[PDB]
């Protein structure tokens, strides 16, 4: 299984999401991540593998 | 929303 990640439409970082979330809104940002560890757009962007 | 997916070596 592949990493699925999510951009957020405000400060254009990369963060990942739990499998199987496989329905998301239109727009997403960082505020609705299920993690609070990056639900603000100051956390930098986690690197890949 | 934009997605991607990424290789995961743990999985
Ligand atoms: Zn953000």
């Amino acid at each position: 299984s592949d990493q699925t990640w999510v951009q957020c439409d405000a400060c254009l970082k990369w963060r990942k999401l739990p499998d199987g979330m496989d329905q998301l809104p239109e727009k997403w940002y960082c505020s609705n991540n299920p993690d609070p560890q990056f639900r603000n757009c100051e956390v930098p962007e986690e690197p890949e593998d | 929303a934009r997605t991607k997916q990424t290789a995961r070596k743990s999985t």
